[PDB]
């Protein structure tokens, strides 16, 4: 659920 | 000197000097919110395509999966408008309208995920349409695609050299994938031999690259520096021609987006208020100060939320 | 190759040819949200200030006034924060809190007005200011400014003569102020002596050119193209210039707009999609097949709300 | 009051 993987 | 569409206008970005940074005017920004789409990721977003055309994984007939909707979900879905391939984006349930009205203003097929999931209700979820039908579905995985950084060495590089006329020492840039200060590195290093310094920045929260790199324990957190601290190591991050890591908090950033804007006049993102802070940083040591300095600065305000 | 201030950093936008309008790829946009402040008026917005600094009516002192918080107001911002000046802007209390915070961000003195008011309680309030200090306060004034078309007939026009290889037949712009179409106009016609055709474009809702060339009554309106349709012939448009007027309603503007996006990867505004439309429609005249057609588009997607 | 004046 990595928020700040969605780059 | 047209464009056959708006994927081939790519690029030929400006650089700026800055006049509250640095020393004497050292740091020098690269705009890279002057791209169609608006980011640093209309590169890539080109290039993966062209690439997968070239190669020939892709065809009419292909259509596009991810689960990006970040910057390079927007680079993804205007390259896709413009040659005629539809895409499907994965993404949770708990995103924002704006972005969900962005990408369905862009012609997106957006795949409400889950909040109770986040990005690998997303990640394994675009898989499962590409698994559906793996002759239907084609996903393009910016973190380990070459063609990311291929195209940063082919023009963001390259532009810079020309921009600077050979004379940049140091270039600084926030890591997500990696591809930018691998491919700028790459260029300016290897195809023009010149032994500048390579400054990655990353989240003081999540600063996943120096602890590696010190052998010490990998500890991803949560920050707020958005586009970067992805919370590993991209196979796209060549960590070989890396020089130097700095780290930047959230608030730092933040601050120093603010600061472009209201003192510098440029319209700077997140991400670009982290890079800045930490070229400043080097900027200020006798030992990079009759060097020139140059910053990315990825994405435009606007699209942001440093506006509390 | 570097720039000073991001002032410096104006023109060079790109020629993107359009695959779903037109025929036969007739129909060539020029993308202005790639500036700084991510519009048109970036342009007008730097020289307006070199040039009262250049006759010395501009001077480290003095800080600047106007109401516009449109992309002119957004222009004026980066300019004055790039360059040392600190900018008033009137603007009625009605407004947007993302524009009352793109511009508090940009470091402006927002004097909010009135909501019984509109760009009265703006117009004639900034004046006042002006007026309790005029060697203090100095109002630029976009609408009749002759700095504002001597830009445009110095960058704007020349970058389509030279992207073109004077190949440019017809140019197609709405009307706000009238300084793209008369400085580009002027440049093609005059600097370079190619008798192309002019087109602006105005609202059919507020039809105001068309109606003072036809010598009927004059019978402004309210419409939804942000930017264009000011409501009165602007000092600043040459109508000796203009060979044609087009009108557009705001339906169409705002699918044009869509289509853009969706169908082109283009991220256009909403006058955008109104000049585009119009440009179509001629575009498919046998007495228009084998020329070629520049439109402006002035601004970006995202600053908007064509996504309903 | 002009809406569209505020260019
Ligand atoms: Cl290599
Ligand atoms: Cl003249």
């Amino acid at each position: 659920d990595g928020m700040n993987l969605n780059i | 000197a047209i464009y056959a569409d708006n994927s081939y206008s790519i690029g030929n970005t400006p650089l700026v000097r800055l006049k509250h940074f640095g020393h004497n005017g050292n740091v020098v920004v690269k705009i890279e919110g002057r791209n169609p789409s608006y980011s640093v990721k209309c590169r890539i977003g080109a290039n993966m395509v062209w690439q997968a055309e070239k190669d020939g994984t892709l065809t009419k007939g292909k259509e596009i999966v991810d689960a990006t909707s970040g910057n390079t979900g927007i680079a993804l879905a205007y390259v896709a408008a413009a040659r005629g391939y539809k895409l499907t984006l994965t993404m949770p349930e708990t995103m924002s309208l704006e972005r969900k009205r962005l990408l369905c203003g862009l012609g997106v097929n957006l795949v409400l995920t889950e909040g109770a999931k986040g990005m690998k209700g997303a990640i394994a979820k675009a898989e499962e349409i590409v698994a559906s039908d793996p002759s239907r579905y084609v996903m393009l995985k910016q973190f380990e695609n070459p063609a990311n950084p291929q195209i940063h060495r082919e023009t963001t590089g390259p532009e810079i050299w020309k921009d600077t006329d050979g004379k940049v020492d140091v270039v600084v840039a926030g890591v997500g994938t990696g591809g930018s200060i691998t491919g700028i590195s790459r260029a300016i290093k290897l195809d023009f031999g010149k032994q500048i310094t390579s400054v990655a920045v990353e989240p003081v929260e999540s600063p996943v690259i120096s602890q590696t790199l010190a052998g010490e324990e990998v500890k991803p957190g949560p920050h707020k520096i958005q586009g970067i601290g992805a919370g590993f190591i991209p196979k796209n991050l060549d960590l070989s021609i890396i020089d130097r890591v700095e780290t930047v908090d959230s608030d730092t950033a933040l601050a120093t987006a603010r600061r472009l804007m209201a003192e510098e006049g440029i319209l700077a993102g997140i991400s670009s208020g982290a890079a800045v802070a930490a070229a400043d940083r080097l900027a200020k040591l006798p030992e990079f100060a009759d060097k020139l300095i140059v910053v990315i600065l990825p994405s435009a305000s606007e699209r942001y939320l440093s506006t509390a």
